[PDB]
């Protein structure tokens, strides 16, 4: 079987200005950080990100390479709650916004997984959801009428489709049979699928029959259909949350939204943290730790 | 009992009559409610412990310690599921809530635009169209309760198109503030007050809002917790007092 | 919380002459066939079935209670594999057949799961499907144009709304809570949710604080807001497979199949096994297999 | 090398240049194929144990004694969810297969009424319109290539409408027999001579089809197994000869 190892920079090297990703996880929760670090070290920008929007998408937009966005949310989980680079984003005008329910962005990811043009939902109706669509999100009609007489128009969610899709997981063999040792998968299985290019990060890569004794069989969320190009990033969602592995770094992601508030302050987190590479980025990171 | 009390025994009441569905309180005032609700009146609601499984028991809010029984699991997929189902009640944040209870917990201004940023949308929008949803507000003032939503997060009755039926399912109930119970029963289903706290008077929630309340010169007081919901909430629900914090001045 | 224990015939009795229902697993796979044995005893007829067909509707077949079945497919999954009862039923004009593809039979169910009027699908187009529904299967067309240009015409699946659904599981506690432990959930979890009654069997009733002990949380398929009734009946599948508790009982099944084929052998085999309690029945079945 | 041999790698040579994709192959027949083609010249195909596991190592069909190595799960749900996304080849059998590609296993006679009912159409409907779609046929006879299907589960190209861009993924791709490999290249996409297998002549395939096989008289003859394949399949994944049970006569 193929062997599908490769580096962080490697892969982000096959992405290109102007394509449509995915960022997987949810929120402050199992993001591909170190393929987001990845990103922030190369010159591709102009991007539209598809995301459950966290810190993640606060990094990219703090290196100005978000063109547009498509999110159910922007959460960091914890105090301050919002993001501080993607409301400076927001606020700026810097993005377009295509915001969208919880519901509907898995909807979206759906639609795409089983290849088809849209799929009908209720959630959307009646908000300002359409408004931020500008006319891009269409209704569909059942041809079915409703338990009660009439037809129903429904949101046409479309498919979300995606040049490029990053995950992180847990544990993965060198095809990219990956499993996730937390308590929930998110949607990252969605992510891949909608995706013509897939990227996985694992905490750690192991033989296959040391993976599949290490959890149980429906914790395997990813087979070697799903993935293109697998790496190797212990501490690769750092700092969100990884689950059995490590817990959020609360008190960096604290450091990390006090330093996206002033000029210099954000400068010397650049410095600091995003001007080497992941294993330098780990180190102070470690370092910050060793200090509290 | 304290202003806090009473309004957790009001979240409670939300709950009255919910039978065997989800309960998502997204409030600490409400989780004191909800679990309240589960340990009186309402033994059968579903209650998750704020991540991904399911609660056999009824454990303190915010505990550490002891581990929880577990009897279900409910990741987030799940809980898609299961709110299109409509097997839930869930009670949100709001900041803001307008007459008709459109609310927004997504930005302040122009949608490409806004001049202050907060979640999005979150799941405001697929809630509103698909089960029961009740609001708590902590500090009820004008630039909360106002008359038109900056961003329609939550949809409220005004855009419900009656020849749809996709529209059927909408259920927004109530909203439980530090001042009073309000709920949607005023004409084209504007706000009205059901129940006003001991010590709030018509004239504490006129100041405070931006629209008039329906029927706020009739409205009754809010029922004071019994002894045994008090010995529950100080006791058993919230014995570290984080529904204090939840109301202001 | 609710104690929903309840018997077999208490369950069947809630049915009435006419209804819809969904019978859960898969073929000879996990079928709630004790249930399936107290609807023969029950007068309840005239029923609209949706399955995944095997000896299951065979049995409703031989007893006369069936007017429509909705399945994907009807199968023994071993030999004689087609059911003979089913087979009778479809060659003497009995029943109507609402044939359609296995994807399709999920796809109606995650509708009325969702409780959405229909889910479109690829699955049906072009094949006999349409025309064993008679001018109730529609298309819908995609109001977002295909990559590549036009706009796609697909199946609209309508939801599988029923009256009442019945599965079987290997363990639960006495408010509804219920696990595999077989390696496939099969679709249970839908069945239950497209239905207004819920009717779950299990090998055993246990503590909660057993069941979630015994299994990974992603085997907690079933909880409290999918389950009316829980009835605890050892040997339910039978003469099914119920994985881990027990296989396929080949013999008795080939028996089955063997008894259908004459007028004789069917008498005889519903006076020994199909004219007492479930109690009669496990112990006929236990004879049979201390013969051989 | 014997009949079946050379039907065991023309089902192998089905899966050339497939990629990393899941085979099912639903037939003994075809699962040596299969086999034979993982352990060789596709070495990223995934494969099922059968039941809902991936294999991991590549064992002999019908093998006893220690469990398999897995290398991830697929229960039925995640075959559907895998089919829709299109990343699979079936290989069915068939109880009719006509001119066009069209497969029958539902039933014989009329929708409403059959003379002979087998399964339904299970999931050829979903096969054929979704991914490559291959068809073994043991018996090769006019019972079985017939002018036109009774029932039709898995569609052929006459099926496709043009103006509707759904169709964009059907890939009826081959049938082999008993006789010979056959594909749908012919005029309209109608039945076409691949290969001929040895012994086999134009005479025997068209006194065993109810219709014309084009190229007929001009069709190669099938390639030999290779000495490694006959090692393959007589030591490592067929040991007990289930291949020679798939043909006839």
């Amino acid at each position: 079987m193929p062997d599908k190892r490769t580096a962080l920079d490697d892969a982000v090297a096959q992405l290109r200005s102007g394509m449509t990703i995915g960022i997987a996880g949810w929120g402050s929760r199992r993001k591909p950080m170190a393929f987001v670090r990845a990103i922030l070290r190369s010159d591709v920008t102009d991007l539209t990100v598809v995301t459950y929007g966290g810190p993640d998408l606060g990094l990219l937009c703090s290196a100005g390479k978000v063109k547009r966005v498509y999110y159910g949310f922007v959460s960091l989980d914890s105090p301050p709650f919002y993001d501080p680079w993607f409301a400076h984003a927001r606020t700026s005008g810097a993005i377009e916004a295509r915001e969208m329910d919880e519901g509907m962005l898995r909807c979206g990811l759906q639609a795409a997984a089983q290849r088809l043009p849209f799929l009908p939902i209720r959630a959307g109706l009646g908000s300002s959801v359409p408004q931020f669509w500008a006319g891009e999100l269409q209704t569909v009609t059942s041809p079915y009428p409703a338990p009660g007489g009439g037809y129903e128009t429904l949101i046409a969610m479309p498919a979300l489709r995606l040049d490029a899709a990053f995950a992180h997981l847990n544990l993965g063999d060198s095809h990219g049979n990956a499993a996730y040792t937390g308590i929930d998968p998110y949607f990252d299985d969605l992510f891949l699928m909608a995706a013509e290019r897939r990227f996985l990060s694992v905490e750690r890569i192991v033989a296959t029959e040391e993976l599949v004794k290490s959890v149980p069989p429906q914790a395997l969320l990813v087979n070697r259909m799903m993935v293109d190009a697998i790496v190797e990033a212990p501490g690769g969602a750092h700092f969100t949350t990884a689950a059995p592995d490590y817990g959020r770094d609360e008190q960096f992601q604290r450091h990390y939204a006090e330093a996206a508030s002033t000029q210099v302050g954000w400068q010397q987190f650049v410095h600091t943290y995003l001007s080497g590479t992941e294993a330098d980025y780990q180190a102070a990171v470690h370092n910050f730790g060793a200090s509290r | 009992s304290t202003r806090a009390e009473v309004c957790a025994v009001a979240c409670a009441e939300l709950f009255r009559d919910a039978g065997e569905i989800m309960i998502s309180p997204m409030t600490n005032m409400a989780s004191v409610g909800a679990r309240l609700a589960r340990l009186t009146f309402a033994p059968d609601i579903l209650l998750t412990d704020g991540e991904a499984q399911l609660l056999a028991d009824t454990p303190a809010l915010g505990k550490t310690g002891a581990p929880n029984r577990i009897e279900g699991w409910m990741p987030f997929g799940r809980v898609f599921e299961t709110l299109a189902w409509g097997r839930r009640h869930v009670v949100m944040g709001a900041n803001q809530v307008d007459r008709y209870g459109n609310q927004n917990i997504s930005a302040f201004g122009p949608l490409q635009r806004p001049t202050r940023q907060m979640f999005g949308v979150r799941g405001s929008p697929g809630n509103t169209i698909n089960h029961a949803t009740s609001y708590w507000v902590g500090n009820h003032c004008k630039r909360v309760f106002v008359e038109a939503v900056d961003v329609v997060s939550g949809i409220g009755y005004d855009k419900v198109d009656p020849d749809n039926p996709a529209f059927r399912f909408v259920n927004v109930y109530r909203v439980v503030s530090n001042l009073g119970v309000f709920d949607f029963g005023g004409p084209d289903h504007s706000m009205r007050a059901v129940s006003l706290h001991p010590g709030v008077t018509p004239g504490d929630v006129r100041d405070a809002t931006s629209f008039e309340v329906h029927d706020l010169d009739a409205a009754e007081q809010t029922r004071l917790p019994t002894d045994d919901e008090l010995h529950l909430i100080r006791a058993v629900i919230d014995p570290k007092s984080l529904r204090d914090r939840e109301i202001r001045s």
